[PDB]
Protein backbone atom coordinates (compact mmCIF):
# COMPACT_ATOMS: atom_id res chain seq x y z
CA UNK A 1 0.00 0.00 0.00
CA UNK A 2 1.84 3.52 -0.88
CA UNK A 3 0.62 7.10 -0.86
CA UNK A 4 -1.20 8.34 -3.39
CA UNK A 5 -1.88 11.89 -2.46
CA UNK A 6 -1.67 14.28 0.51
CA UNK A 7 -3.34 17.69 1.21
CA UNK A 8 -3.52 20.27 4.27
CA UNK A 9 -5.26 23.19 4.64
CA UNK A 10 -4.84 26.75 6.90
CA UNK A 11 -7.95 28.46 6.61
CA UNK A 12 -8.74 31.95 8.74
CA UNK A 13 -12.15 31.85 10.84
CA UNK A 14 -13.10 35.18 10.23
CA UNK A 15 -12.97 34.91 6.20
CA UNK A 16 -15.60 32.54 6.89
CA UNK A 17 -18.00 34.33 9.09
CA UNK A 18 -17.53 37.03 6.98
CA UNK A 19 -19.08 34.87 3.90
CA UNK A 20 -22.20 33.92 6.81
CA UNK A 21 -22.90 37.48 7.87
CA UNK A 22 -23.11 38.61 4.37
CA UNK A 23 -26.16 36.09 4.28
CA UNK A 24 -24.65 34.08 1.42
CA UNK A 25 -26.03 30.48 0.78
CA UNK A 26 -22.53 28.61 1.72
CA UNK A 27 -23.69 26.05 3.91
CA UNK A 28 -26.02 24.94 1.32
CA UNK A 29 -23.14 24.98 -1.68
CA UNK A 30 -20.48 23.43 0.45
CA UNK A 31 -22.53 20.61 3.01
CA UNK A 32 -24.17 17.70 2.21
CA UNK A 33 -27.22 17.52 3.75
CA UNK A 34 -26.07 15.39 6.95
CA UNK A 35 -23.49 17.81 7.39
CA UNK A 36 -25.47 20.87 6.90
CA UNK A 37 -28.59 19.04 9.76
CA UNK A 38 -25.23 19.14 12.20
CA UNK A 39 -24.75 22.82 11.27
CA UNK A 40 -28.27 23.87 11.79
CA UNK A 41 -28.20 22.90 15.35
CA UNK A 42 -24.96 24.44 16.48
CA UNK A 43 -24.70 28.50 18.32
CA UNK A 44 -22.58 31.09 15.33
CA UNK A 45 -19.49 30.61 17.27
CA UNK A 46 -19.85 26.70 16.92
CA UNK A 47 -21.06 27.31 12.92
CA UNK A 48 -18.30 29.42 11.97
CA UNK A 49 -15.72 26.70 13.41
CA UNK A 50 -17.64 23.68 11.70
CA UNK A 51 -18.30 25.74 8.35
CA UNK A 52 -14.70 26.46 8.55
CA UNK A 53 -13.69 23.16 9.33
CA UNK A 54 -15.76 21.15 6.63
CA UNK A 55 -14.54 23.86 3.15
CA UNK A 56 -10.82 23.23 4.80
CA UNK A 57 -11.23 19.66 5.01
CA UNK A 58 -12.88 19.35 1.69
CA UNK A 59 -9.96 21.61 -0.13
CA UNK A 60 -7.42 19.29 1.86
CA UNK A 61 -8.90 16.09 0.48
CA UNK A 62 -9.04 17.57 -3.08
CA UNK A 63 -5.48 18.46 -3.21
CA UNK A 64 -4.70 14.67 -1.91
CA UNK A 65 -6.88 13.54 -4.50
CA UNK A 66 -4.82 15.57 -7.02
CA UNK A 67 -7.08 17.78 -8.83
CA UNK A 68 -8.61 20.97 -6.66
CA UNK A 69 -12.08 21.13 -6.09
CA UNK A 70 -14.33 20.93 -9.02
CA UNK A 71 -15.07 18.29 -12.24
CA UNK A 72 -13.07 15.83 -10.39
CA UNK A 73 -14.05 15.99 -6.88
CA UNK A 74 -16.64 18.49 -6.06
CA UNK A 75 -17.88 19.72 -2.03
CA UNK A 76 -21.06 17.17 -2.23
CA UNK A 77 -18.85 13.92 -2.80
CA UNK A 78 -17.00 14.69 0.40
CA UNK A 79 -18.64 13.72 3.62
CA UNK A 80 -17.29 14.14 6.75
CA UNK A 81 -19.19 13.65 10.15
CA UNK A 82 -18.06 13.37 13.70
CA UNK A 83 -18.28 10.26 15.50
CA UNK A 84 -21.10 10.10 18.60
CA UNK A 85 -17.37 9.94 20.44
CA UNK A 86 -16.22 13.57 18.27
CA UNK A 87 -14.30 11.92 15.85
CA UNK A 88 -14.08 12.92 12.36
CA UNK A 89 -14.54 10.34 9.87
CA UNK A 90 -14.59 10.57 5.87
CA UNK A 91 -18.07 8.78 5.31
CA UNK A 92 -18.28 9.26 1.59
CA UNK A 93 -15.69 10.10 -0.81
CA UNK A 94 -14.77 9.33 -4.41
CA UNK A 95 -11.33 7.88 -3.74
CA UNK A 96 -10.88 3.84 -3.92
CA UNK A 97 -8.85 3.42 -0.82
CA UNK A 98 -8.10 4.65 2.97
CA UNK A 99 -8.84 8.16 3.68
CA UNK A 100 -7.01 9.90 6.60
CA UNK A 101 -8.74 13.03 7.96
CA UNK A 102 -7.67 14.97 10.41
CA UNK A 103 -9.10 18.53 12.53
CA UNK A 104 -8.08 21.01 14.59
CA UNK A 105 -8.82 25.16 15.36
CA UNK A 106 -8.20 27.67 17.58
CA UNK A 107 -10.75 31.10 18.05
CA UNK A 108 -9.12 32.05 14.68
CA UNK A 109 -8.00 29.68 12.52
CA UNK A 110 -8.99 25.97 11.36
CA UNK A 111 -6.21 23.57 9.75
CA UNK A 112 -6.75 19.80 8.12
CA UNK A 113 -4.73 17.26 6.83
CA UNK A 114 -5.87 14.64 5.01
CA UNK A 115 -3.62 11.66 3.45
CA UNK A 116 -5.26 9.60 0.83
CA UNK A 117 -3.58 5.48 0.42
CA UNK A 118 -3.44 3.28 -2.85
CA UNK A 119 -3.49 -0.38 -2.52
CA UNK B 1 -23.09 43.53 -21.72
CA UNK B 2 -24.28 44.15 -17.93
CA UNK B 3 -23.53 40.74 -17.68
CA UNK B 4 -19.57 41.17 -17.88
CA UNK B 5 -19.63 45.02 -16.01
CA UNK B 6 -21.32 42.76 -12.89
CA UNK B 7 -18.53 39.57 -13.39
CA UNK B 8 -15.74 42.30 -13.53
CA UNK B 9 -16.94 44.46 -10.10
CA UNK B 10 -17.57 40.93 -8.53
CA UNK B 11 -13.93 39.76 -9.00
CA UNK B 12 -12.63 43.57 -8.35
CA UNK B 13 -14.49 43.25 -4.35
CA UNK B 14 -13.09 39.62 -4.49
CA UNK B 15 -9.52 40.25 -5.66
CA UNK B 16 -9.60 44.21 -4.44
CA UNK B 17 -8.02 45.39 -7.42
CA UNK B 18 -9.58 46.32 -10.67
CA UNK B 19 -9.13 43.74 -13.42
CA UNK B 20 -10.85 45.33 -16.63
CA UNK B 21 -7.45 46.23 -17.75
CA UNK B 22 -5.62 43.23 -16.82
CA UNK B 23 -7.83 40.34 -18.15
CA UNK B 24 -5.41 37.87 -18.56
CA UNK B 25 -4.11 37.70 -15.15
CA UNK B 26 -3.92 34.65 -13.45
CA UNK B 27 -5.43 35.42 -10.82
CA UNK B 28 -4.78 32.73 -8.44
CA UNK B 29 -0.95 32.46 -9.39
CA UNK B 30 -0.98 36.20 -8.41
CA UNK B 31 -2.21 35.00 -4.77
CA UNK B 32 -5.95 37.67 -5.75
CA UNK B 33 -8.15 34.82 -5.92
CA UNK B 34 -7.93 31.54 -3.49
CA UNK B 35 -9.96 29.13 -3.16
CA UNK B 36 -12.71 30.30 -0.87
CA UNK B 37 -12.58 33.65 -3.14
CA UNK B 38 -13.28 31.01 -6.27
CA UNK B 39 -16.79 29.73 -3.59
CA UNK B 40 -17.42 33.04 -3.01
CA UNK B 41 -17.64 33.85 -7.06
CA UNK B 42 -19.88 31.26 -7.45
CA UNK B 43 -22.43 32.19 -4.86
CA UNK B 44 -22.14 36.04 -6.20
CA UNK B 45 -22.82 35.10 -9.84
CA UNK B 46 -26.01 32.77 -8.33
CA UNK B 47 -27.06 35.83 -6.19
CA UNK B 48 -26.19 38.73 -8.08
CA UNK B 49 -27.09 37.48 -11.65
CA UNK B 50 -29.22 34.29 -10.86
CA UNK B 51 -26.92 32.51 -13.22
CA UNK B 52 -26.03 28.98 -11.36
CA UNK B 53 -22.77 27.42 -11.65
CA UNK B 54 -21.95 24.07 -10.18
CA UNK B 55 -18.88 23.14 -8.76
CA UNK B 56 -19.31 20.33 -11.80
CA UNK B 57 -18.47 23.04 -14.26
CA UNK B 58 -15.62 24.57 -12.33
CA UNK B 59 -12.13 23.99 -13.16
CA UNK B 60 -9.79 26.16 -11.86
CA UNK B 61 -7.47 25.64 -15.25
CA UNK B 62 -10.31 27.52 -17.16
CA UNK B 63 -11.38 30.16 -14.42
CA UNK B 64 -8.66 31.79 -13.96
CA UNK B 65 -8.28 34.40 -15.83
CA UNK B 66 -11.17 37.21 -15.60
CA UNK B 67 -11.27 36.97 -19.35
CA UNK B 68 -12.33 33.17 -19.51
CA UNK B 69 -14.04 33.71 -16.26
CA UNK B 70 -16.56 36.44 -18.44
CA UNK B 71 -16.63 33.85 -21.17
CA UNK B 72 -18.03 31.18 -19.39
CA UNK B 73 -20.22 33.26 -17.74
CA UNK B 74 -21.66 35.16 -20.87
CA UNK B 75 -21.89 31.63 -22.49
CA UNK B 76 -24.26 30.69 -19.72
CA UNK B 77 -26.20 33.24 -19.45
P1 LIG C 1 -6.78 28.09 -2.29
O1 LIG C 1 -5.63 27.10 -2.05
O2 LIG C 1 -6.54 28.74 -3.66
O3 LIG C 1 -6.63 29.19 -1.05
C1 LIG C 1 -5.40 29.69 -0.55
C2 LIG C 1 -5.59 30.04 0.95
C3 LIG C 1 -5.25 31.50 1.32
C4 LIG C 1 -7.08 29.87 1.26
C5 LIG C 1 -4.73 29.08 1.81
O4 LIG C 1 -5.39 28.81 3.07
C6 LIG C 1 -4.09 27.92 1.00
O5 LIG C 1 -4.50 26.78 0.99
N1 LIG C 1 -2.92 28.26 0.21
C7 LIG C 1 -2.20 27.31 -0.64
C8 LIG C 1 -1.44 28.11 -1.71
C9 LIG C 1 0.03 28.25 -1.30
O6 LIG C 1 0.39 28.17 -0.17
N2 LIG C 1 1.02 28.49 -2.30
C10 LIG C 1 2.40 28.63 -1.91
C11 LIG C 1 2.98 27.52 -2.78
S1 LIG C 1 2.83 28.12 -4.50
Amino acid sequence: MVIYGTGIDLTELSRIEAILAKGLRLPEKILTPAELAVFSRYPVKRQIEFMAGRFSAKEAYSKAYGTGIGAAVGFQDIEILDNAQGKPEVTRHPFDGPAWISISHTDTLVMTQVILERG
Amino acid sequence: DDTKATVLSILADLTGEDVSSNMDVNLFDEGILDSMGSVQLLLELQNQLGIEVPVSEFQRSEWDTPAKIVAKVENLQ
